[PDB]
């Protein structure tokens, strides 16, 4: 079994001068994501919102408007720095949902113990014709 | 805002060159106040229909 | 809220999973291909619809099919 | 008179147009000395214009309401009235020459398709082979009819890709 | 000169030379046989 | 949040795309949530009632505005020297010169001069007074209210018809041909004979006295004894004057053909005879199919029997009855195709055979009517092909269409598309090459080097009609021929007088420029058909996207993979073909307008030696006829043509605003909107208010549609302004 | 043209009054949340 | 026993939804483990994505 | 926030970390003086309800129509003034 890591709120943030591409009004009333990673030295990386930031030694904490920004930062950390990280979904009511490394290992590597949903056992051309599903509220591929 | 909107209509309206520009501009500004008023009406009715 | 489906022509090359920028796809164990792995889409609510997975699929025709459907604040990719 | 048209040999407006062109060129003439290079150029232009108008009147072209040659594009209507050179004879000429070019290109395609690298032979053209096939394409109609009667000109539909309807 | 002739056999050089010789042939045809409206034999 | 109640998927969209697609998917009832086929067809039937009520209200409004603010009384007395008045103008933006410039046809204030031809039509059908027009408007108001009540009534479950009633094809065709087509035509014959024929001869017939006036002095007895020739005794003479009893007659069903010498229009007795024959034939046609009386046809079995042997058509028409009957999109495509072709026929016939009294003297009315019907026909034909593509996407079943002609034509669709491509390529190559060669030889000072191919085939068919201008002496152009002798006491004298006269539009004299522009029209039709047919046949799938039928009729793309998949849906093919339709109808109407501008000035030569090369088209037509248009308003003042100048510039603006959505695509705009959302979300004194719906860029399909709409609107407004200004300001 | 006053009332009605009321009504209805 | 066409033979694709439908392809390998598409077919003609090989089943491939 | 160093996230204080701030809004009871506040709340008393503030727009539209009825002509305006002869046209028309 695998347990998700807790979001340690009192985690230091990278050195940054302040951008205009950061959080907006969506964070207060819908959602804002957050990414946490461990860096082995003080070095400069690129923000998903524009500009350069310096992440510090040890834990680094960065909140972002969208999950795609968090994954862009994570993939640039993994490629240009060989640094893994954790992404969390933080609701404004207080509940925090763990996100990307959901079962510990990365999704491109098998784990034996995942849900194989949305996997049809037919070919592309074996879907139903749209006339046979007429007036149903579903596309032919989700039958 | 009502004291703001008088001036453009006074100096620039279609009847700017006749003596009775002031009364017609007051009427125009009353109409403008009414339409901005119903803008506020519609906004407050659509954005405050519940609670959050 | 985009419909992403995986089909049995998948060869388990994991390229669709690597191409995904919002972590929608993952590899689950399978027995229908040589690599013994097939793609799956458990997090289609995070799918924006960019079809980068389709651009990475080498199977002809592609096995990871994305059907654009209902739009939400995450499918539209909005930061505001 | 094939469709209410008069021959340009006897139509008055053809002669009027020729006279107007020659008079405009003479108005251009009346500014230089007699033996200057512009004078010789304008004299050559005048000679070309008069030769063109006299040739058009000679060849038997049809003029409409005014003096402009009209062409007939109906076999029979142009054959029995002697205007097959308007459309029919150039139709045969284009069909022959376009078939020559197309058959040469086709035979080049089928010659380089059965080589080691057909991809390279289409940007790097084998010039002797192209020259030989361009020469051989002058007998394109007989070759094409022979390959059509043999059945080797067209491809079976079962060996050609289609979409899944 | 094998590589030079291969360069001369490349598609742009051959198409430019071919359209050049075809255009020149047509131009000299119109130079010696101008104003040929019809194929009068 | 719950505005698109027909689509809960759209209602959950927290952006402006929710309302944008809610407006545009409102009439796609098949895609609505919880929609059965019964409720579908009942909604269709009630919306049909709403549309009929709307049409009846629109024509009642035309009648009321002509009766109330028009000059119908003054136009009846002087049809050739009075400008028809559409409606009065009440615009508080008018300056005093605008008020003077728009006071024209003897009215009190500013009015619009009608170009719709309602004056000529109403004068021809026997309407003489404003009281009659008001009575017609009131009657149409009442009947539109009745149709609205019927639409409400049939939505009520006590009066909702069954789905099988909707699909009862044999009965619906029987009643439509016999009653909707036949009985209506017979009643129009009754109106023409009872009212229009006496009102054409100065004898007033109304509801107060039509029961005491005799349409023919030998009443009904010649009809019932078979002596029907007594209804064609004395026709109206060539010296007859409309609306007067001078040289009139008693015959109600003449058959002379040609045109009335004074009105330059068809004889009304000819129309009554035509409508009576049409009524008889359509009632007979409506007695064809089987209902409940044990006689008639089962059209399914007729389709079953239409299978030639040797497998020439495969299974023939196996199951096409169910294919048409089950698919509303197939029926809509057939209906739109036929209706668009009929609209083209109406355009091509009313200019050349003017039906209404004192038509073809009003040059603006004829041109406006022709161009209107041509544009309507082109739009409707594009809709027919689009709905055919929808039927392939939605309602096409390969199982029940297995071996029949639909499956056959889908099997070899590559041959059809490739041959349409070849025909379009040939037409474009040759027409453009001839035009550019003519331009070059015109520029070099040598008009004699033009390639002027004589349209000998169309001239030959003109000669087969009796046009003795090309010297063929073929069929009707030779009096000795059997068709000429067969009807020489029938329609031949009037038709020959019409065909041999250069004062009308009955088959105009054609030349090489007509040949070139006809090939331009052929290229336009061929390429538009190529785009539409390719979109229909590739709607279910292609090699680039084999599973296109699963994605629906309209969708943006398939992403940048596989080299790029921009504009891959059948909707995008319709979208591309609308431009080609607009270009084709532009060529058609440019040709018509320039030819008739040459005719009406008496200068057929301007078109004859200026249409063969494109500089003549640009200079002698576009540049020359726009001089009075662009001087509608100027620093020296303004006149009545100012409205068409403003509409000219308006259409140019809308066209380029369309180009905005056409060229720029969704991505620059989304970033810009995000930046402006950042600006507003943290601008002081404006953070008090916020958007209920998140501002987003228009979707790819939506903005394609918006750019196409602006393109079409600017196209139509610009050409309507130019045509009406260049004809009304000149005539 | 009889009843000349009637356009002077109807044109502002269908140009200002009815359009403003219709636009306000539709703006209210598109964001009614719970219809 | 080996299943499917022999290695290196000439085969025609019967999958109507594939790029190389009814075209010329060469068998590179056939898997005997029980793969749903064990036949590996290489084509001289590439598709839109740029690949020249694809995996097919048993009934959608005939030899020669 | 708990931003005593570089910690800008806190689940126990999630209000400040998200970015919800007043920017310039400040709480203060003192602003308007006496009697005039009562004067203005009496001026805008019953009108605060949505139906009556709708009725104000209704009487505004009534004024819009009253301009067209009697008000456009009181400021002259060319659309209701008189006319001065007419023009014939291109040919013999009117
Ligand atoms: C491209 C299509 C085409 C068209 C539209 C025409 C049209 C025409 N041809 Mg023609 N023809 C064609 C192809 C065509 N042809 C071809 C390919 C050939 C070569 C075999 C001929 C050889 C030909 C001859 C020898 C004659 C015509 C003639 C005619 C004219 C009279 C036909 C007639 O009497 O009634 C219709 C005939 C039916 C059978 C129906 C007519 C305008 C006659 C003519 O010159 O007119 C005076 C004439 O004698 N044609
Ligand atoms: C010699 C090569 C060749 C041949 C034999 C053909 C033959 C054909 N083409 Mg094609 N085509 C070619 C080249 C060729 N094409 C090229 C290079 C292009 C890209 C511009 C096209 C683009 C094209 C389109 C878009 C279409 C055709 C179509 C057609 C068919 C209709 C007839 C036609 O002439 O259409 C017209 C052909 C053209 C407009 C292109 C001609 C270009 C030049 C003149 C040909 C190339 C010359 C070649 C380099 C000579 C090599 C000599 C050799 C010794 C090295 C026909 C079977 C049509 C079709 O599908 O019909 C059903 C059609 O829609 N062609
Ligand atoms: C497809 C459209 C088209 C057609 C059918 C023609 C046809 C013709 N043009 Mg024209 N032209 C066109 C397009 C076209 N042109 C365009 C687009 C332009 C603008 C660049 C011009 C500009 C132009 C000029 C300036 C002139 C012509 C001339 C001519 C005539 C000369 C015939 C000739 O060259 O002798 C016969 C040619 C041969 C026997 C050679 C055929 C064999 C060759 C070697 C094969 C070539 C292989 C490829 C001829 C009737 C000339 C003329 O005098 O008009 C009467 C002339 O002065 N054209
Ligand atoms: C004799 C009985 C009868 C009659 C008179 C009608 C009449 C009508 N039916 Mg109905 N129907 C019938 C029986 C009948 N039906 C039966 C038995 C069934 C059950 C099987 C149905 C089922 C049915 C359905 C489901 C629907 C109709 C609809 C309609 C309306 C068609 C739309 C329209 O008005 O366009 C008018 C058509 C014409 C005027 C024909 C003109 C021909 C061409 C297009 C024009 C050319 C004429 C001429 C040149 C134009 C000159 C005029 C110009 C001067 C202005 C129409 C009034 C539709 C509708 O609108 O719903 C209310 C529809 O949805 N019917
Ligand atoms: C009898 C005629 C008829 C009927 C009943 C239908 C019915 C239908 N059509 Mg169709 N269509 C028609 C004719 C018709 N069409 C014609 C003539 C065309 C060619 C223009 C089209 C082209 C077409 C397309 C491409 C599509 C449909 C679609 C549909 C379906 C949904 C309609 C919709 O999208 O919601 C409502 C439609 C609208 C609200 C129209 C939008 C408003 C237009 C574009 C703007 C008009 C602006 C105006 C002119 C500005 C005035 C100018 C002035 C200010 C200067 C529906 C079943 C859609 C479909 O099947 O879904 C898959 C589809 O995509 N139609
Ligand atoms: C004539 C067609 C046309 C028009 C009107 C516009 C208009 C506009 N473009 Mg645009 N564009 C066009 C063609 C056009 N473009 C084309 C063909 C392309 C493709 C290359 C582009 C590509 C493009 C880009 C990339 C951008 C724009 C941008 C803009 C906006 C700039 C803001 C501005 O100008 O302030 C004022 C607005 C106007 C002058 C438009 C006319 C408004 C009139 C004059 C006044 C309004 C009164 C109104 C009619 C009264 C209401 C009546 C009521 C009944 C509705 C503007 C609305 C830029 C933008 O987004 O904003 C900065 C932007 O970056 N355009
Ligand atoms: C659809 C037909 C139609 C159209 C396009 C018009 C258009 C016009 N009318 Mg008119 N009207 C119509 C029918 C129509 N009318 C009918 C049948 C009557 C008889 C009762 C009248 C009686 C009438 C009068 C007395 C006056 C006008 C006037 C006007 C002009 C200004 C609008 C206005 O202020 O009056 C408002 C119009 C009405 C109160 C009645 C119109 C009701 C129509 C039938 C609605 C149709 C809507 C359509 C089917 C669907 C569109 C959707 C819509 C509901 C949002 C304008 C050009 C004024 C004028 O003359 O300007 C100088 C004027 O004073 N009309
Ligand atoms: C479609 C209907 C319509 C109608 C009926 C009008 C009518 C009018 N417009 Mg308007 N306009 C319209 C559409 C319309 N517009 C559109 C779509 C646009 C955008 C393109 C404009 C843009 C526009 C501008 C820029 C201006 C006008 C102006 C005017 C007024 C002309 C001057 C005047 O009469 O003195 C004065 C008008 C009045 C005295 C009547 C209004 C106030 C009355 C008394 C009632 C107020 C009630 C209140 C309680 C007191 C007039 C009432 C001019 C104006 O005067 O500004 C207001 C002017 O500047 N219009
Ligand atoms: C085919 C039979 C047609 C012959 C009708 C003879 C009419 C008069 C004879 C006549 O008009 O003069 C001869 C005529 C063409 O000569 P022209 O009239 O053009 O000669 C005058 C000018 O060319 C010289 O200035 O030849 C033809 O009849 C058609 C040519 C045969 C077409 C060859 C194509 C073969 C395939
Ligand atoms: C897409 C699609 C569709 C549609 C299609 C279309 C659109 C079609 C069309 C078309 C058209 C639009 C056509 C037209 C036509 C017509 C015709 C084809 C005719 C005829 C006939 C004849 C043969 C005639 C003759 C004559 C003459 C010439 C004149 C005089 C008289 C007589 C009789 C002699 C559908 C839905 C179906 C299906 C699906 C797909
Ligand atoms: S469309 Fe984009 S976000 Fe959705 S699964 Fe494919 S790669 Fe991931
Ligand atoms: S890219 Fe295609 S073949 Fe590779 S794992 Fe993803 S779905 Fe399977």
């Amino acid at each position: 079994a695998f347990t998700p890591p807790t979001l340690q709120s009192d985690t230091p943030s990278p050195i940054f001068g302040g951008s205009t591409g950061g959080l907006l009004s969506q964070a207060q009333v819908e959602e804002f994501h957050v990414i946490t990673w461990e860096s082995k030295k003080e070095q400069i990386f690129e923000m998903p919102t524009g500009g350069a930031a310096i992440m510090r030694q040890g834990p680094n904490l960065l909140k972002l408007a969208r999950k795609e920004q968090c994954l862009a930062l994570l993939t640039q950390l993994r490629t240009k720095f060989k640094i893994d990280g954790y992404i969390y979904r933080v609701f404004p009511n207080g509940e925090v949902q763990y996100l990307h490394p959901k079962d510990g290992v990365y999704p491109e590597k098998v784990n034996a113990g995942r849900s194989g949903d949305n996997t049809n056992m037919r070919r592309i051309g074996q879907n139903k014709e749209p006339v046979q599903i007429k007036f149903s509220g579903k596309i032919p591929a989700e039958f | 805002h009502g004291y703001l909107l008088v001036g453009p209509f006074i100096k620039l309206g279609p009847l700017r060159d006749v003596e009775n520009v002031a009364e017609i501009v007051g009427c125009i500004n009353g109409a403008a106040t009414v339409l901005i008023l119903t803008l506020c009406l519609a906004y407050g009715a659509v954005t405050f229909q519940g609670e959050g | 809220s985009h419909t992403v489906k995986i089909y049995d022509t998948c060869i388990g090359c994991t390229q669709c999973v690597r191409a995904c920028p919002t972590d929608v796809l993952e590899m689950v164990p399978w027995d229908g291909c040589k690599a013994n792995q097939i793609a799956s889409a458990p997090r289609t609510e995070d799918c924006v619809g960019c079809k980068r997975c389709e651009s990475a699929c080498p199977t002809d025709f592609l096995s990871v099919r994305v059907y654009l459907g209902s739009e939400t604040t995450r499918s539209m990719g909005l930061a505001y | 008179d094939v469709a209410g048209l008069t021959p340009c040999s006897e139509s008055k407006a053809f002669a009027k147009r020729k006279k107007n062109e020659v008079k405009a060129l003479n108005k251009r003439l009346k500014n230089y000395e007699a033996d200057s290079a512009p004078a010789l150029a304008l004299k050559a232009t005048i000679a070309r214009t008069e030769a063109r108008f006299d040739k058009y009147a000679k060849q038997g072209l049809l003029c409409g309401t005014d003096g402009l040659p009209h062409l007939i594009a109906d076999p029979g209507l142009a054959l029995r009235y002697g205007h097959a050179g308007d459309v029919f004879i150039p139709t045969i000429g284009f069909i022959y020459f376009a078939g020559w070019l197309g058959y040469a290109g086709s035979k080049y395609l089928q010659a380089v398709a059965a080589t080691a690298k057909p991809i390279e032979k289409e940007i790097i053209i084998d010039v002797p082979l192209a020259w030989k096939l361009l020469w051989e394409g002058f007998g394109w109609p007989l070759r094409a009819f022979a390959e059509y009667k043999n059945g080797s000109l067209m491809e079976d539909d079962a060996k050609i890709t289609v979409s899944p309807r | 000169m094998k590589d030079f002739t291969t360069y001369l056999s490349t598609a742009p050089v051959l198409t430019l030379l071919s359209v050049t010789v075809v255009a020149g042939l047509l131009i000299e045809i119109n130079r010696f046989f101008p104003d040929a409206l019809i194929a009068a034999f | 949040k719950l505005f698109p109640k027909f689509s809960q998927a759209l209602a959950q969209d927290p952006t402006t795309r929710r309302i944008w697609f809610g407006i545009a998917t409102a009439h796609d009832f098949e895609s609505h949530d919880g929609m059965t086929e019964e409720r579908l067809y009942q909604k269709i039937f009630a919306s049909h009632f709403g549309q009929l009520a709307i049409i009846f209200l629109w024509t009642s409004g035309n009648l009321f505005h002509v009766a109330w603010q028009g000059n119908f009384e003054q136009w009846v007395q002087d049809p050739l020297h009075i400008r028809p008045i559409a409606h009065a103008i009440w615009d508080p933006h008018f300056g005093q010169p605008a008020v003077e410039a728009f006071t024209r046809g003897g009215a009190s204030g500013p009015v619009n001069i009608s170009t719709s031809g309602v004056y000529q039509w109403w004068y021809t059908i026997g309407l003489r007074t404003n009281q009659e027009l008001y009575t017609g408007s009131i009657f149409l108001l009442v009947l539109a209210a009745l149709f609205l009540f019927a639409g409400w009534l049939h939505l009520q479950p006590a009066f909702q018809p069954a789905l099988s009633w909707f699909k009862n094809a044999e009965s619906r065709l029987n009643h439509h041909l016999a009653g909707l087509f036949g009985v209506s035509s017979l009643a129009w014959t009754g109106h023409l004979v009872h009212v229009a024929i006496p009102e054409s001869r100065g004898q007033h017939v109304g509801w107060d006295n039509f029961l005491t006036v005799l349409p023919h002095p030998a009443g009904l007895t010649p009809f019932f004894t078979g002596n029907w020739a007594a209804y064609a005794e004395n026709p109206d003479s060539a010296s007859h004057v409309f609306n007067t009893a001078q040289g009139s007659g008693t015959a109600i069903l003449t058959f002379l053909g040609g045109f009335h010498p004074q009105t330059q229009s068809l004889w009304l007795t000819d129309m009554a005879h035509h409508h009576l024959a049409i009524a008889v034939i359509f009632i007979l046609a409506g007695h064809m199919y089987r209902t409940i009386f044990g006689i008639g046809h089962s059209m399914r079995e007729i389709l079953e029997a239409q299978t030639p042997p040797s497998g020439s058509l495969g299974a023939g028409h196996k199951g096409l009855y169910d294919t048409v009957n089950n698919s509303l999109h197939f029926q809509l495509g057939l209906a739109l195709a036929s209706v668009g072709t009929i609209s083209s026929l109406v355009a091509q016939h009313m200019y050349s055979l003017p039906p209404y009294a004192f038509l073809a003297q009003d040059f603006t009315t004829q041109a406006a009517l022709y161009t209107h019907h041509q544009y309507i026909a082109g739009f409707i034909m594009c809709g027919a092909f689009a709905h055919g593509a929808i039927f392939f996407v939605r309602d096409y079943d390969p199982a029940q269409n297995r071996g029949n002609v639909l499956a056959r034509i889908l099997d070899h669709k590559e041959a059809l598309i490739s041959h349409l491509s070849w025909a379009s390529l040939f037409l474009g190559f040759h027409t453009l090459g001839l035009y550019v060669h003519n331009d070059v030889v015109q520029a070099f000072g040598t008009p004699e080097k033009q390639i002027l191919i004589e349209p000998v085939f169309a001239q030959w068919i003109q000669a087969a009609h009796g046009k003795t201008a090309y010297g063929f002496d073929f069929l009707l152009s030779s009096a000795t021929s059997a068709p000429s002798l067969a009807g020489q006491a029938l329609w031949l004298p009037g038709w020959l007088q019409g065909i041999n006269s250069d004062a009308n539009s009955l088959f105009l004299t054609i030349g090489p420029g007509d040949f070139l522009v006809h090939h331009a029209i052929a290229l336009g039709l061929h390429t538009t058909t190529l785009i539409l047919v390719k979109g229909a046949l590739d709607a279910r799938g292609s090699k680039l996207m084999p599973d296109k039928k699963d994605f629906g009729y309209s969708f943006p793309c398939d992403g940048p993979g596989r080299g790029g998949t921009c504009d891959i849906s059948a909707w995008d093919a319709f979208y591309l073909a609308v431009f080609w339709m607009l270009n084709t109808i532009g060529w058609v109407t440019f040709y018509w307008h320039w030819k008739h501008l040459g005719i009406w000035q008496g200068n057929v030569n301007q078109f004859n030696e200026s249409s063969t090369y494109l500089m003549g088209w640009l200079r002698d037509y576009l540049w020359l006829n726009s001089s009075q248009l662009i001087n509608g308003y100027n620093p020296f003042g303004m006149n009545s043509l100012s409205v068409w100048a403003w509409m000219f510039l308006f259409g140019h603006l809308i066209y380029a605003t369309g180009f905005m959505f056409l060229i720029s695509w969704r991505g620059y705009w989304q970033e810009l909107i995000e930046t402006l959302a950042w600006a507003h979300e943290r601008t002081p004194l404006a953070n008090l208010v916020r958007w209920r719906d998140k501002p987003v860029a228009l979707s790819i399909v939506q903005a394609r549609l918006v750019g196409l709409t602006h393109f079409s609107v600017g196209y139509v407004l610009t050409y309507a302004a130019f045509l009406i200004a260049s004809t009304s300001g000149k005539f | 043209m009889s009843a000349q006053f009637l356009p002077s009332i109807l044109v502002p009605l269908v140009g200002l009054v009815f359009p403003a009321v219709a636009m306000a009504s539709m703006f209210l209805y598109i964001e009614k949340e719970e219809i | 026993p080996d299943v499917g066409p022999k290695r290196g033979t000439q085969v025609r694709i019967l999958r109507p939804e594939s790029y190389w439908f009814r075209e010329t392809g060469k068998v590179v390998s056939v898997d005997q483990s029980g793969i749903r598409y064990p036949v590996v077919v290489r084509f001289e003609k590439v598709n839109y994505a740029g690949v020249s090989t694809n995996n097919y089943a048993l009934d959608e491939v005939v030899a020669a | 926030k708990y931003g005593e160093e570089s910690r800008y996230f806190d689940l126990k204080d999630l209000e400040n970390t998200v970015g919800s701030w007043d920017m310039y809004g400040q709480e203060d009871k003192s602003r308007y003086n006496g009697l005039q506040s009562e004067f203005f709340e009496r001026a805008a008393n019953g009108l605060s309800r949505r139906e009556y503030i709708l009725g104000l727009v209704a009487i505004g539209g009534a004024g819009i129509l009253a301009w067209g009825g009697k008000g456009a002509a009181d400021v002259r305006l060319p659309t209701v003034g008189p006319q001065q002869p007419a023009q014939v046209g291109p040919r013999g028309r009117l």
